[PDB]
This record gives C-alpha cells, structure tokens and sequence, in this order.
C-alpha cells in the first residue's frame, strides 16, 4: 500500500566497533639485542656467553 | 516528562537483558568488611582479562539498595578521612571505584526474576561459524549479524528472555591471545523461539573444533564446542535487582525526524516539541473534527535503542545463593 | 500520563484524569478556669496561669 | 598487534617454567592482613640474602586475580591514608611495594598444574662440578652449559617440565 520503491542495503565503512585493547607488560622488560648474523648461521643459532668470575 | 522517562527504561532493560558478563555472588552484598569493593573490582577483573576495549571509558550502575550497602560498608570504618566522612554526610560512594571512572545510582534497573528452568541440556554437537554474509535462495548475498546464535536444547520451558546461562565445561578466552580463563562463559538469552531452540547473544565460536577455517578460528572466544550431553546451568536463582556496567561505546540511541511539517499535511497544526532532558526531539500536532466538536492532540517521538557490544555489557547479581 | 507506541493510533484516543486531596480541620483546644471574687485581691496567681496556659 | 602479542606469551611461559626461586604460601592470597605484602616482600628478601645482582633493577608481576586481592587486602583497613584510598578509587597497588622498582599486572601468566609424583628418592650419592667443558667420545672438548644439571632419581612418574 505504502510507497514501493528501490531498496538499499547501506553499510558505513568508517565506524567500526573497535572491540579489542591489548596490553603487553613483559615485552618492555626483557632485553633485546641482535647477535652477529654471519657467525649465527654456521652456528646452530646458539651463542655461548661468559659468566662473571669468582 | 513521561516521554523522556521511557527512554531510560529502554536503555536499562536493553542492557540488563543482553549483558553477557555475569558476576554472581554467593552471599548478599555488604555482608563482609570490604565486599562492596570486591564486587565492583570483580567487574574490572573480568573486563581486563576478557581483553575488551575500554578506551572511551567505562561506567558502573548501582541499584538504590546495593548503593546503600556500598555506602554502609564504608561507614563501618573509622570515620576519620575524606571518603568515610563524605559517605556519612551524603550516602555518596566516590565517583570512581576500583577503576571504573564512573559510578551512579540508577533507580530504574529491572528486577531479574527467578528462572524455573531445570534439567535442561543441549541436544547434538553444534558448531557456530563466523560469517560476514551467506547465500539465500535465488543466490543473493545477505549480510549476517555477528552477535546472535541459535541453540537447540533438550526442552525449553522455564527459561525466558534475559536469562543468564553458562554451559558446563566451557571457558572464556582472552580474545587477542586465546589463553584460557578461570571464568565459565556466560550467555544471556535474548529470545525464545520455540519449546526447543533458544537464541543466545554471543556466538561461542569454539577454539578446539576443526570445522573452522583459520580465518574463522581467529575469532574464537570459547575453548570448546557445545557437546551432546552438556548441561545448561541457570545462573540467576534468587530474585535480586540487577547491577549493570558497560564500556561507554557499547550502547547507542538512534533517532529519525518525523516530517509532519510537510505541505502534504494541511489539516493539522504541527510544531517541534522538545522533551526535557534526554536530548531527543519530537513533534506536536493537533487537529479538530467538526462532526463531534472534539479535537485531537498528539506528541510523537521516534527513536530506537541498540546494544552494539553485548559482550561488553555486563550484569551483577549479588546475593545469588540457591 | 499514559503512552503508547505505533503509527496508526486511530480510535485509541485517551481521556484525562486528575486527582484530589482534601485537608480538614479539627476540634478546638481549651483552657478553662474560674476564680471567686475574694481571690482577686492580688492577681499574682491569676497572671501566672495565663502564662502557664500559653 | 597479533605477532607482537605472541611474543608476550612466550616470556610468560619461559619464566614460569625455568623459575628457580619458589615462594609458596599455604593459604590463599589476601586472606590475612599483610599477606599480600609478605608475599611480595618474601621475594625481595630472598634475592637479597642470596646475593643476586639486581643492579639493572627488579620487577614483579601479579596475575589479574591476585592483583585484585592485593587491593582487596589493602582496602579492608579501617583508616584511609593516601595509599589505602588510592587503591579504593582505583584498583592500583603502589608501583613499588617493598623494594621492587616496579609492580605490574600481567594478564597472560600461565597456571602451573600440580604434579602427582610421590615417594621419590635420589639414587646414590651425586656431585656436580662447575666445569667449563668436558671430554666426550673422540676426546674433543665440548662446552657445558652452567645452568642445567642431571639428577638420577628412584622413579620419574607424574613429573613434568
């Protein structure tokens, strides 16, 4: 009975829902360093390190 | 005043019905020295471990009863200090409690009645796949809503809309890292469609089941799939008025104008009518009738309430002892 | 006032109602005493009971 | 965000698995007045007596549940200073609490399941030399890792990594 016309399915791309907020506390504490690459290859990817003497 | 007072019930019901984070407590609130804080800080604990996004801010709403006990808990302490003394002069319990960033009294929170359901179990193993769209007869793409999911049960009798259920053996997952959590996954029944099928507002999307492709298994918020014999545990037992808490972006109010000012309506006088406090706008219209000499008056306000994140909505249930 | 939801409201038009409260008045309270003419030589005891009444 | 976070998961397991110092409380945390402090201060005390090198700074990590009982333990106390009330308006326990340079709440710390091993006794007498290397087979010198050591028991049943 009412106005009968072309239907539309509209989706607003921008809006989002933004469901998840991560936190990563222990990754800032651990040390990070890059061993030398050329020697790391022929190694098993293992590097020994000295311990302070007594 | 009444039209502005209907908006509040619709946001208070829509939240208490679809809240999927359910915090039950064995004993009445305020029966122990700090238990008023430990019940609020418990919502912070599940909110933080479930990985949810609070960036826009959170809120907690006490019903008037449990707000008095939160204030009465705090008065038993020695009345020195700013927080005890303030509670004493005015019932007030600080604005921020245990991380929330707001706390309030909301007299209109509904009572969640006892559920008479018993011995209800699932029937058959049921996977739930996340999908953006699905085909329909005539092969047309049709969008799919990520929230709701339908479950076949043994018998649906005493369970109604807004009943909080948790299956036996399921657990939450931290959404990003997929680690297991200590809390049993809770689901609120949005609607009942039959004496068998039931619609629960989160989709479980099990982690363990193999039918999920790697794209889908990424969305898994539950550790294991619904088995055949699993028993549905009804959380709400005793009647108590609920407490509701959400992240501020979870609930939304949508509205549209009523275009009765158009030339097409020449018989009635219509004007914009503003409701007192909420901030929606309506219209005001009147028309006479010569036959009865009786005029008509009408005030129309058109809007809608939508809970976008039922998993971010939550409901407290104190004093839930069998 | 009641409210209702829909588009076609025809034939559902509400009436009006407004209620009342009536405040009422009570019996008078009294202080009533008499004195003989010989007792009025000094009014000291008479002017006190007027204050004892107030 | 996903690859950055999986890194966090591995430091959570690796530290809980290879941790040597063990502080075990017979009762659930927060059931007594200072026990949340005594549980942290036990840790700062043991590595002081044990002569460790903390010069880079120390750290402590609660899981979300015990971090709540650290505040719940501090909120019971009748008078509110700045520390008790700060806990109240926010769940924050102070950043130090008996000697650690910082104190945090990390959600992803794993659970450690119990082991059913009982009646275990070592086999014979055993000694371990602090060797830097050892001979093997052909006789070529092979490095030895300081950390690990191999112990022979009567039986290994129910024990796990």
């Amino acid at each position: 009975m009412a106005l009968n016309e072309g239907q539309i399915v509209t989706l607003a791309v921008d809006e989002i829902i933004e469901t998840i907020s991560a936190i990563t506390p222990m990754a800032q504490k651990a040390k990070k360093y890059t061993p030398p690459a050329a020697s790391m290859q022929r190694s098993s990817n293992t590097i020994w390190m000295p311990v302070e003497q007594e | 005043r009444k039209l502005a007072n209907n908006v509040e019930l619709k946001v208070a019901n829509m939240a208490a019905e679809m809240g999927s984070l359910v915090i039950t407590s064995p004993d009445a609130i305020g029966t122990n020295t700090a238990d008023a804080w430990n019940f609020v800080a418990d919502a912070e604990e599940i909110m933080f471990s479930r990985e949810l996004n609070r960036d826009m801010g959170t809120s907690y709403f006490f019903n008037p009863q449990d707000y008095k006990k939160a204030g009465y808990d705090l008065t038993k302490r020695d009345i020195f200090g700013r927080i005890p003394e303030e509670a004493y002069r005015d019932g007030t319990i600080q604005r921020q409690v245990a991380g929330f960033d707001d706390v309030l009294r909301s007299p209109k929170l509904p009572v969640l009645t006892k559920s008479t359901a018993t011995g209800i179990t699932v029937s058959g193993a049921q996977s739930f796949k996340p999908v953006a769209w699905q085909l329909d007869n005539d092969g047309n793409k049709v969008n799919v809503d990520n929230r709701f999911a339908t479950v076949t049960l043994s018998a649906t009798t005493g369970m109604k809309r807004g009943d909080k259920i948790s299956f036996a053996g399921v657990k939450f997952l931290g959404q990003m890292a997929k680690n297991v959590l200590a809390q049993d996954a809770t689901f609120s029944v949005v609607r009942v469609v039959d004496g068998t099928h039931v619609e629960i507002t989160p989709k479980p999307v099990a982690l363990d089941d193999v039918s999920l492709s790697p794209e889908q298994r990424a969305y898994a918020n539950v550790n294991t799939s619904l088995a055949d014999a699993m028993a549905v545990n009804i959380l709400n037992v005793k009647d108590a008025r609920t407490n509701v808490f959400w992240a501020d972006d979870a609930i939304r109010i949508v509205s549209q104008p009523i275009p009765a000012n158009h030339e097409l309506f020449a018989g009635m006088k219509t004007t914009s009518f503003s409701i007192p406090d909420v901030g929606l706008n309506g219209i005001f219209a009147t028309q006479g009738d010569i036959s009865t000499l009786s005029g008509l008056c009408r005030i129309a306000l058109w809007y809608g309430v939508n809970a976008t994140r039922p998993e971010a909505i939550g409901v407290g249930l104190p004093g839930q002892t069998a | 006032s009641p409210t209702q939801e829909g588009w076609d409201l025809t034939d559902k038009a509400t009436g009006l109602l407004e209620l009342n409260v009536a405040v009422n008045m009570g019996e008078p309270d009294n202080d009533f005493f008499q004195l003989r003419a010989d007792d009025l030589r000094d009014e000291t005891a008479y002017r006190r009971r007027i204050q004892s009444a107030a």
